[PDB]
């Protein structure tokens, strides 16, 4: 019965190494990432000094977009943001707004059917095959923009650092409806800002809040991606002490194992000897 | 019969009768560890034998925890209810801090998640093993001891982050009257006359931690 | 007409009420930033600072002089103490001064504001150099923009938008000093 | 028939049957003797028929602890009041030499057997560790002129085991529900004193070393302890079935405890932590504080009814408790005292300070 | 999917608390449903020998046979453990004895060594007390031919001699899974099967716990029904598949959505070979 | 554990050998292919500690 | 080559030979350290493939031939 | 070894110096005991060892102390012999080691 | 007390007591000759005391 | 895995000073120098524990 112990130490070595191995790729993939994300960083303060920052808007219909990993490895990062889904979803219902919950990332799909099934619609896959894109953002934009809510939320977490990943809600409001709506302080702080368009303000609104959604769900879906890369860092750093401990606990065994079969062996050919003469 | 030798020998340590002249015996054997496995053919053949377990881990001692008693496999069942009630008083507190230092060491292996009273046991069950460490060689009474686990179950020893804390036992034993320890001494349990006494002497200490 | 008191601030206590209370508050990305708005000052004399912003890269933050930007209603220049502005610009070269040195930038467009404070937030899509550009292959792209015309609305803005950013490379390429 | 032993691991995972055989495998320092003294403190009480208590090779302490307990709870009247007892023990504890640590299992046996036969009564056998015969028995037989047999022990082990063993039967004219601790040698189950030893007990309860290194008191292994009445014939079909399920759900989380070292449990699919968080539930809700227990902790010791073992475990199975965290079943009575220590639990998350002034701590008073 | 022809020693063995006894008592009790249909010279005669057991045991089991009238057909060699180690050595062999008179006289007959793992230690106590030198783990090396001597006298005679059978049913206790054991290895090589259960598939819900990966009979399909032959042949091949797709999806990583099915489809087999305590169907 | 795959014959085809496995006394198209079989069976067998 | 050692050494080594198996074992030694990293070849770190490839050059380079003593 | 200590205990006692031993590879004079108690016929210890293996070692490594007219200090080379410090020659070794110095490659 | 033997580790990090054991856990071309050369004549050139 | 310049500067001059304690815990030896060239240098207990 001794056969279990020592291939099962196979086993937990190869995963270790193996971890050993994912460790390195993820806290490498988070530093090609890291000359990416303070650059995407560039466009999410002008647009929030210019619309300001007003989350619990009583909107008609909302998109709320939670952006989430392809690959399951994550680590604390998709089950936070999915729980983080209703509980910045709960706190902006009080009169029953149409919802429109849309998962971006594999791993969306598989965990926010459980808890919000009638209000979700859209599930974007395969987002970080090759990398992040522009475009890609646009395209993504463009099917939110079919629909025509009256505001966004855009649930992501925000890689400061390997350690702290605090999710992040980003808002983007409905031009005409709701945005020229809220800056009405007064009179209307938007209208000190000339406009300088081709046709009229409430539809320059239009273009700038579509590229504001563009924008920051490309910033949304390359944070996620780095946070997800050091998360994964953080994950298999762990399976690695896991996969140490473990094997340490099977080699202590293997090493009992083996003393008792050897002594068990001796003491019968001592047995069959002084029995015999 | 190794297992009677251990027996016949253990077996005679005893708290003897009053009408046999009230006597008493205690026992204190140490059993050599091959990589700190209890269920070894000595280990397992003692322990059933003994009335308790003072169980030494190699890693608690690595890492500069000396003594390294690993206080959950350690069991005395026959000496508490038989011990020194002033101690008692705070011990049993000192035994749920320890247990929720244990159990939030154990899910926290690693720092990542920060709960914020959760930080609280991690604070106190570090700042409290501080305390119970000492240096060899050392013995203290139990009347300056129930003071230093006195002072450290409740605050006055928050100020420190964990470290001076080698100071702040010796500073608190050579800060407080002298008095006090004859009355814990002599009364053997920490009456409301002499708790607030206790409450009172704690708040003066000069603490060289800040 | 504002009868929704929303903010950053006060979604902290909304936040507080239906959320189970062992969670951290989400962030938002009011919290990341600090040049703000309606924050009096930030000129301190002819350098205003300029935001020059891109998708995937930054490629200026320092302070300006000078910027002109290539607006629908024609190029304009903006100075330190600008007036507030909300600009959709014409596919153009943005132009960057801080003084003596002068750098041109073809910018594909998108957007740029000025707020009260005097600081710009240039906010283009490709904020391409003049340097990386071509002047050989922009003749053949107006030649095959001159050449599809077919009646569909989409293609018609698509390929009018062709025809107008080619012409501008021609006009940006042809008269360089 | 069932004998209601008042634990709830007991009476819902291998119930003991009034009129068998009660084993207890323990492996020095996982609370055999514990257990059975609660045994005691719930069964030879209301088990109204005479109680037999033979010590064979454990502690002597113990056995001057157990005196000293039966004589202040009136189990043993002493005095001018010597015939209304309803103990007689018989110890041949750890000091003695392994002549007599090999007998005195069989002295024990015999006033049982005088109880069963010409008396007629109902009898209650405390065989305290049954292993220490095997184990003096083995001890003599290097000197008895014979060979050793498989790891040490005797070559007679299991027809000299079987001997002892059916004597302690209920017979047409009288019973003995006989509770046998079992030392296993070096946590060693391959062992050929408890494998010999378990193929004569009617319903096995296990006690592992694991299950107390969390702290679970009783440490009985959920997955390994048996009995004969857990059938459907005997209990009702809504015991069974609820036996059945937490034996599901406990050995669905010991497959996924592999993962769960490895990976963790952000790794596994919603409908598995859903099994995992159901499992660390029932897990901890095979505790309970003990009767007996109480001299070293101060928590009160909780008698559980089998109709709240039966509510409390198929509330937890089906999920009518779900809400509530691990704690609030950790160290409880039933499922009231849950919901009572989940109200205490959440009302100290909060209210925790506030004791600066208005104390008695002033000089004057 | 491992069926049970007339003239196979099919062996039984699991760990501690599996079906062991159950599933060959249900070998016996369905013996009672079969021959009150079937004519009286195709008629099996249940022979159950105890070795070692529990003498309560033994009293349930007559009481279980009389409850459902299996008695009538049935003798029950009882060795309990109150009797000598040279009487469970011997009673496997006589339980063949009284059983090989049924294939003696042109009758099919039914023989279960319940526990002969408890043979072989009874035959280990008088070798180690007549002064025989042991071999391994205690055993003397002829504890092969304690058993081989046995087993192989479970036969399907030919059709001058009477024509008769004698079908076993050795039962093997283990430790652990330990079927690298001394004991067991040597009747898992004698007998034709292998029906190997397993303790974490029965508290998992599989009852009968029968580890289908690991049981065979190398009398295979020849010997069955005639309707679950074309049946269940793609049965034993769609459990087969429904473990390897079993042991990929356990991280939670990644699914096919047809492989989802071939789990499926498992799935609804596995709680399909589950059956009650005494049901014979 | 090639048996409960199912591939009937069971044999192992790594550990099987045979002293007919030279290139000079069998040829060498023989040799190479088995080899080549061998090697891929090798990969395929490191390779299923991460498959798995 | 990780386990199987000579304890003479290298001081009875063929000269020539011993100018290049020192950097031979030692590139080798850095190689079953990277060594179980060739199935992620997608991610690459450009030294630490560098050092596998050549570990890859290396041995495969040291087969033989069935009684082709060289 | 026992040559090696005589040797060493005149240059201790009669010599009054402070002299260094160097008992080379230890397991070896472990395994030498072990074949000369395997010899004569004495039945064998744990895991194949002699049974008189602590007291044999301690006949040996006791004369190593320091004396009031000089000190031996010993510098043993210690082999683990599957590499484990559960295997009862180093467990019976390093309770009389008092400092070990590991060198590296 | 400590003996100094004069290397520095060997006399700052694990001392040398002067009449104790001490364990080496050496290995091949690890330069473990040299080291017990050189004790031998560091101790036998400052403590007045041979070496066998 | 993050790269030598990654981490802060309360480390990093630990880095360099056990760079170079670690070399410092070398030594010459005497007995080498007959195939090494540098004599050895023979060290004192409390010259150890002050330049370290
Ligand atoms: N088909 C079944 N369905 C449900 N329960 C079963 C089934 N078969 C057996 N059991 C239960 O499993 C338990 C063990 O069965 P069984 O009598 O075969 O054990 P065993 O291995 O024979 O034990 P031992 O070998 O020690 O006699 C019994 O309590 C029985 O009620
Ligand atoms: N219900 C319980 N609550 C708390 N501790 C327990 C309980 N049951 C057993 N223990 C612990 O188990 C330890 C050993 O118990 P005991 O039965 O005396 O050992 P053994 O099983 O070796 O006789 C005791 O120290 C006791 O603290
Ligand atoms: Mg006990
Ligand atoms: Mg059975």
């Amino acid at each position: 019965s001794n056969q279990a112990v020592k291939q099962r130490i196979r086993a937990i070595k190869n995963i270790g190494k193996i971890t050993k191995a994912m460790k390195m790729v993820a806290a490498s993939k988070m530093k090609n990432a890291q000359i990416a994300v303070e650059q995407s960083r560039g466009l999410v303060d002008p647009f929030v000094r210019l619309f300001g920052d007003f989350p619990a808007v009583n909107s008609n219909k909302s998109v709320v977009v939670a952006v989430t990993s392809d690959k399951g490895l994550c680590g604390g990062l998709n089950s936070n943001i999915t729980k983080y889904t209703r509980a910045t979803l709960a706190t902006t219902e009080s009169e029953g707004k149409d919802v429109v919950v849309v998962s971006i990332g594999d791993k969306g799909r598989s965990q926010l059917t459980r808890i919000e099934s009638q209000r979700y619609q859209l599930a974007i896959a395969d987002t970080y095959k090759v990398r992040v894109t522009f475009g890609q953002a646009s395209l993504i934009v463009e099917e939110l923009i079919k629909h025509n809510p009256q505001s966004y939320q855009i649930l992501f977490n925000k890689f400061r650092s390997a350690i702290s990943f605090k999710p992040t809600v980003a808002t983007i409001l409905s031009p005409d409806l709701l945005e020229k709506q809220l800056e009405d302080v007064t009179g209307n702080s938007l209208d000190a800002y000339d406009i300088e368009a081709s046709h009229e303000r409430s539809d320059v609104l239009r273009d700038l809040t579509e590229f504001h959604l563009g924008v920051t769900l490309y910033n949304a879906m390359l944070e996620n991606n780095c946070s997800e890369h050091a998360s994964r860092m953080s994950a298999m750093e762990n399976s690695t002490k896991s996969a140490g401990e473990m094997l340490g606990k099977l080699t202590l065994d293997y090493n009992r194992k083996r003393q008792a079969t050897i002594t068990t062996e001796l003491i019968e050919i001592i047995a069959g000897a002084s029995a015999l003469m | 019969d190794v297992f009677y030798l251990h027996s016949r020998l253990l077996e005679r340590a005893a708290k003897l009768s009053k009408e046999l002249g009230g006597g008493s015996l205690t026992a204190f054997p140490v059993i050599e560890t091959q990589a700190g496995d209890v269920s070894a053919y000595i280990a397992t053949n003692v322990i059933s034998i003994t009335d308790g377990q003072i169980f030494l881990e190699t890693e608690l001692f690595y890492k500069g925890i000396r003594p390294a008693l690993n206080v959950g496999l350690s069991v005395s069942r026959v000496g508490s209810a038989a011990q020194f009630p002033g101690m008692k008083q705070v011990a049993g507190t000192l035994k749920l801090e320890l247990a929720q230092y244990r159990e939030v060491a154990a899910f926290a292996q690693f720092g990542s998640d920060l709960d914020a009273a959760t930080q609280y046991v991690l604070e106190r069950g570090a700042r409290l093993t501080e305390m119970l460490k000492q240096k060899q060689f050392a013995p203290i009474p139990i009347e300056r001891q129930t003071v230093a686990v006195y002072a450290a179950t409740k605050g006055f020893l928050d100020k420190v982050r964990v470290q001076d804390i080698v100071a702040a036992e010796e500073a608190v034993i050579s800060q407080v009257n002298p008095a006090v320890f004859k009355i814990l001494k002599a009364n053997g349990k920490i009456t409301p006359a002499l708790d607030a006494h206790l409450k009172a002497e704690l708040r003066k200490v000069k603490l060289p931690g800040a | 007409e504002a009868a929704a008191p929303a903010g950053p601030k006060e979604f902290t206590e909304v936040w507080n009420k239906k959320a189970p209370s062992t969670l951290i508050v989400p962030e938002f990305p009011s919290n990341y930033t600090a040049v703000k708005a309606v924050g009096e000052g930030q000129v301190h004399g002819d350098a205003f600072p300029v935001n020059f912003y891109t998708p995937h890269s930054i490629l200026s933050q320092a302070q300006k002089d000078t910027v002109v930007l290539p607006g629908v209603d024609g190029y304009f220049g903006v100075k330190a103490s600008h007036v507030p502005t909300i600009a959709q610009l014409k596919p153009g070269v943005v132009e960057l001064h801080s003084g003596a040195e002068s750098e041109k930038f073809f910018v594909s467009g998108g957007f740029a504001f000025v707020h009260p404070n005097g600081v710009t937030d240039i906010c283009v899509l490709e904020a391409a150099t003049l340097d990386q550009v071509d002047p050989a292959a922009v003749k053949s792209a107006l030649a095959a923009a001159s050449a599809a015309q077919p009646t569909d609305e989409f293609e018609q803005a698509a390929n009018r938008a062709a025809i107008e950013l080619y012409s501008a490379l021609e006009s940006a390429v042809e008269a360089k000093a | 028939e069932i004998l209601v032993t008042g634990i709830k691991v007991v009476d819902l995972l291998a119930p003991y049957q009034r009129g068998g055989k009660i084993g207890l495998f323990g492996g020095a320092g996982v609370g055999k003797t514990v257990l059975i003294m609660e045994l005691i403190n719930n069964v030879a009480k209301a088990h109204g028929g005479f109680s037999v208590f033979a010590g064979v090779g454990e502690r002597t302490r113990e056995g001057n602890d157990l005196y000293r307990e039966m004589i202040e709870s009136g189990v043993i009247k002493l005095g001018a009041e010597r015939g209304n007892s309803k103990c007689t023990l018989v110890y041949g504890q750890m000091n003695e030499p392994p002549g007599a640590r090999a007998r005195v299992a069989l002295t024990g046996l015999t006033v049982a057997e005088y109880f069963r036969d010409i008396e007629g009564q109902d009898v209650l056998l405390f065989v305290d560790n049954i292993f220490r015969f095997t184990q003096a028995n083995s001890e003599v037989s290097a000197l008895l002129g014979r060979i050793p047999s498989a790891v040490g022990y005797q070559p007679t082990l299991a027809t000299d085991l079987g001997g002892l063993q059916e004597r302690i039967t209920t017979t047409t004219k009288g019973s003995i529900t006989s509770v046998q601790a079992v030392y296993v040698p070096a946590d060693d189950l391959t062992d050929p004193a408890p494998a010999t030893t378990f193929a004569h007990l009617d319903a096995t309860t296990v006690l592992s070393r694991s299950i107390a290194e969390l702290g679970i008191y009783p440490a009985v292994d959920p997955l390994d302890s048996t009995s004969r009445m857990l059938n459907p014939n005997v209990i009702g079909a809504e015991h069974y079935n609820v036996a059945r399920g937490v034996q599901k759900v406990l050995q669905d989380y010991k497959n996924l405890q592999d993962i769960i070292a490895i990976l963790g449990m952000d790794e596994l699919s919603e409908e598995d932590k859903l099994t995992v968080a159901r499992a660390r539930k029932i897990q901890r809700f095979l505790s309970q504080p003990f009767q007996v227990a109480e001299v070293f902790t101060g928590t009160p010791g909780k008698y559980v009814d089998l109709a709240d073992t039966i509510s409390g475990f198929q509330g937890v199975l089906t999920g009518k408790y779900d809400d509530l965290p691990e704690m609030a079943f950790y160290m409880v009575g039933d499922i009231k005292e849950v919901k009572e220590k989940a109200d205490k639990m959440a009302k100290d998350i909060a209210s925790r300070k506030e004791a600066d002034n208005k104390k008695v701590s002033e000089e004057l008073k | 999917l491992v069926p049970i022809g007339r003239g196979q020693r099919e062996l039984i063995i699991g760990d501690r608390q599996t079906g062991k006894t159950a599933v060959a008592i249900d070998a016996i009790i369905h013996q009672k449903n079969c021959n009150e249909q079937v004519p009286k010279a195709q008629r099996v005669y249940c022979v159950y020998v105890a070795v070692g057991q529990k003498r309560s045991t033994v009293a349930q089991l007559v009481k279980l046979f009389t409850q459902t009238g299996a008695m009538r057909y049935t003798i029950m060699v009882s060795a309990t453990a109150s009797d000598a180690a040279p009487l469970q050595f011997l009673a496997p062999y006589s339980g063949c004895a009284m059983a090989e008179y049924f294939r003696d006289t042109g009758k099919h007959g039914l023989i279960i060594y319940d526990d002969l793992s408890k043979q072989s230690v009874a035959y280990r106590q008088m070798s180690l007390l007549l002064r025989r030198p042991p071999g391994r783990e205690a055993f003397p090396g002829d504890v092969f031919y304690l058993h081989s001597r046995l087993l192989e006298r479970a036969a399907k005679l030919s059709k001058e001699l009477g024509g008769g059978s004698l079908t076993a049913f050795p039962v093997i206790e283990t430790q652990a899974g330990d079927v690298s054991a001394y004991i067991a290895t040597n009747v898992i090589s004698i007998t034709d099967g292998q029906i190997f259960l397993e303790t974490e598939l029965f508290y998992k819900g599989i009852r009968p716990a029968l580890n289908v990966g690991l049981s065979v009979s190398r009398v295979g399909s020849a010997a069955q029904f005639p309707g679950m032959k074309q049946v269940a042949g793609t049965l034993k091949l769609e459990l087969a598949q429904y473990r390897e797709v079993a042991a990929f999806a356990q991280f939670g990583s990644d699914l096919d959505a047809a492989t989802q099915y071939v789990l499926e489809r498992g799935a609804r087999l596995t709680e399909m070979l589950k059956q009650k305590q005494f049901a014979p169907i």
